[PDB]
């Protein structure tokens, strides 16, 4: 309650501001690009896919165990980004160990394998790192699917997890199946193609698990900057709003400090 | 006061070399006592509670201390440029201490990360055990001509020593015991 | 002129949460390589 | 002052028990009027604007009020470590306002939020209508007994009530009032 | 303060009308010197320099000075819903001018666009050439009366002179010399 405590406390805000400030704009400048390519892959995405669509695939009850994938970044400072991710994470888990099966997780993203190491450590498969520093490209997803094949685990079901990118202001959390296992793709819906062979859809699958990932982190991305942005502007508004109390406290200190050391002047000069 | 300091001068028939310990109450250099003291002086030193609590004695304040001989002319080029460029860089060393506040170590540009590396090497230097002081701290005390002072600075400053932890360069003298100390800390590890 | 201004180092110099909580990740972050260092030292002394 | 409080007090014919009202100018306790007063007293109970504010009625600061009894050997150990937790959780919570007031919720792990919520559910649970005020603000005055309070708030700190929402806790009694509220509150 | 400060006032005879400046120290309005001052004032006058960067004269800022006779009951209906319209219009264009340096120029809405048009016209309406600096500019002085003043910025507020370019409205006096100025451009 004392006058350098305030003056202190005054200026270490003066500069946490300024920090928040300064911090908005370059994540601005990063979702502008961020959005302008995100036109082109959506398209081949949705072209992937379009096989799987027309012709229902549906999986049986089998007990080959899931690929759970979940998406994220190295940055926090992002709003509630990850934690929804990690939230339907843990939900699907439960009803597969319902039934019973050895599911695995995978997740790319430091902060992933972070949130859900404390109850998650033995089903982790593998991890990933350095994602979101540079803005991703075809050839990560290429390294991911080649890594995530040699891996002696072989499953009958997979998911993958990830953000949406909606609106400046809200986005939306949603995954895609997956029915890689060649068993299940070759059902009677199948039977109107007719120049196929086992090693062809074997290629086609590895095909496709790679668009589904470049997909994915292509649409991660621009969601995640966009939230950055609005946690960095609420921020500043904060300080700006303590920094406009403490300096009517400070100024009603400083005169009071005048008047108390005049009184003991005059009270001392009048005892003589 | 300034009756009794005109007394303490070296006159052309002899020389007084005098040393003078000064209270500052509650740490606050703007009190009349010592505010009036300093243009009576050739040399200051300015010694600080905030650095006596990391551990470095003599805690000595590097950038509030001052003399009169620091000039070009009077102690070479070379020993001037060195306390220069250390004083640059320790300068330097505050202003990326605010950034890592709101964002973690990591978000840092590996520049910023050479330069807080070399930094933290550079203060941990300064540091020396005294004689009287066996009590204390239990070492032997030790004693660094200026040669060597000018040129284990120059060459931390260089970047020879960019491959040894921090811990080496504590409470040591010459530069030539960290490396020995190292190999110590590593064959017992 | 008349008004509060800040300079560099204030953040530390208040002594509040935030500046325990830069120093912990410093210490933190400080304390990984050293690790590494050591390792690379005895590798590179018992190679030669 | 010293003259006139020695008189107020307990001797081998007879007690007295006194009971004071005690003024601070310009919300200051650093005042030398009040300050002095300190010393000649056995219980003390601070009084807040802050929490005012809040709407938490009566105002008094949980974390600046003492008493001479409050020890294991005169009102058991129960009573003492309830006490003593409630005041722990509660210092704990006031630690973590600068990064909330900044940075927000989001940036706390899950143990912190933990804390957060049950702090701030005890903090609701401290009030209380009274009778004598019943005129003015259309209420019910209650009246608690000890192992009730003792009771409700061990269980709380076990964790017992995290499903409940935090503004059942509001202007009741005894806590059976308290999950009646809640499932009335939907 | 008060006995020199009420000597100047309208008696039947005629009147005295004062300007002063102030000067507040170390920026603090809580002061006893200018918190005095200020007992007594009925209008106030800000002059900057942001405005004058821009080529502005006289610079006074619109939306910080303030007056007292601005009531509807002293100065009237029309001429006090004009005078609020001008600074609704100024108030939204600084809002809306953060939204063009960070989202883009083509976030805005066809609205937008127009509103923003109608304040920078407007912004240039209010300079003025003066006659005490005749010689050095080359210029006229030009001296408005009121009704001219509150006609040319309810028509501008209206929408109808939506055509002619802004130039057509820099340092002029009434409203017809900007058309006939805008006649004369192209």
């Amino acid at each position: 309650a004392t006058l350098k405590d305030i003056t202190r406390r005054l200026k270490s805000i003066k500069n946490i501001q300024k920090i928040t400030k300064s911090m908005k704009m370059v994540a601005a400048a990063k979702y502008a690009r961020a959005e302008r390519d995100l036109k082109p892959a959506r398209v081949y995405g949705i072209g992937s896919l379009a096989l799987y669509e027309k012709a229902d695939i549906k999986v049986p009850e089998d007990k080959k165990k899931h690929l759970i994938i979940g998406v994220s970044s190295d940055r926090g400072l992002c709003g509630a980004i990850h934690s929804s991710v990690a939230k339907q994470i843990k939900s699907e888990v439960a009803n597969l160990t319902a039934a019973g099966k050895e599911v695995k997780i995978v997740g790319v993203g430091d902060k992933i394998r972070g949130i859900l190491h404390r109850t998650h450590s033995d089903q982790f498969l593998v991890t990933f790192k350095e994602v979101g520093r540079k803005p991703p490209t075809f050839g990560d997803a290429s390294v991911i699917a080649l890594e995530l094949l040699n891996s002696g685990y072989e499953f009958d079901e997979g998911s993958i997890i990830f953000n949406r990118f909606r609106s400046v202001i809200s986005y939306k959390t949603e995954e895609k199946p997956i029915f890689s296992l060649d068993t299940v793709a070759s059902a009677e819906s199948m039977s109107i193609y007719d120049d196929i062979d086992a090693d062809v859809l074997r290629n086609y699958q590895e095909y496709s698990l790679a668009n589904i990932i470049y997909y994915s982190l292509k649409e991660s991305t621009t969601s995640e900057q966009s939230a950055r942005m609005t946690a960095m502007d609420n921020a500043s508004k904060n300080a700006s709003e303590m920094i406009d109390k403490l300096t009517l406290t400070f100024n009603r200190t400083r005169q009071a400090v005048i008047t108390k050391e005049l009184i003991e002047i005059i009270s001392g000069a009048a005892a003589l | 006061m300034g009756t009794m300091q005109e007394r303490i001068t070296t006159t052309k028939k002899g020389s007084i070399t005098s040393v003078q310990a000064i209270y500052v109450p509650a740490d606050d250099l703007t009190d009349p006592a010592p505010a009036t003291t300093f243009a009576h002086l050739d040399a200051t030193t300015v010694l600080s509670r905030a650095i006596a609590e990391l551990g470095i004695y003599p805690a000595v304040d590097p950038l509030d201390s001052t003399s009169r001989i620091m000039d070009p002319n009077i102690v070479g080029s070379e020993h001037y440029d060195v306390a220069r460029g250390v004083q640059k860089i320790l300068q330097d060393y505050k202003s990326l201490q605010d950034i890592i506040a709101i964002l973690g170590m990591d978000e840092l540009s590996e520049e910023d990360k050479l330069t807080v590396s070399r930094a933290r090497k550079i203060q941990r230097f300064l540091s020396q055990p005294f004689q009287v002081a066996e009590v204390f701290t239990g070492h032997l005390g030790k004693l660094v001509p200026l040669k060597e002072t000018i040129k284990g600075f120059q060459q931390i400053l260089a970047g020879e020593y960019d491959h040894l932890p921090e811990q080496a360069f504590y409470m040591v003298g010459p530069i030539e015991e960290a490396v020995a100390k190292a190999d110590k800390l590593a064959e017992e590890h | 002129p008349e008004g509060v201004r800040s300079g560099a180092g204030a953040v530390r110099d208040a002594g509040g949460a935030f500046g325990k909580k830069e120093q912990a990740d410093e210490e933190r972050y400080f304390r990984a390589r050293a690790r590494e260092q050591l390792a690379a030292l005895k590798k590179h002394h018992e190679n030669e």
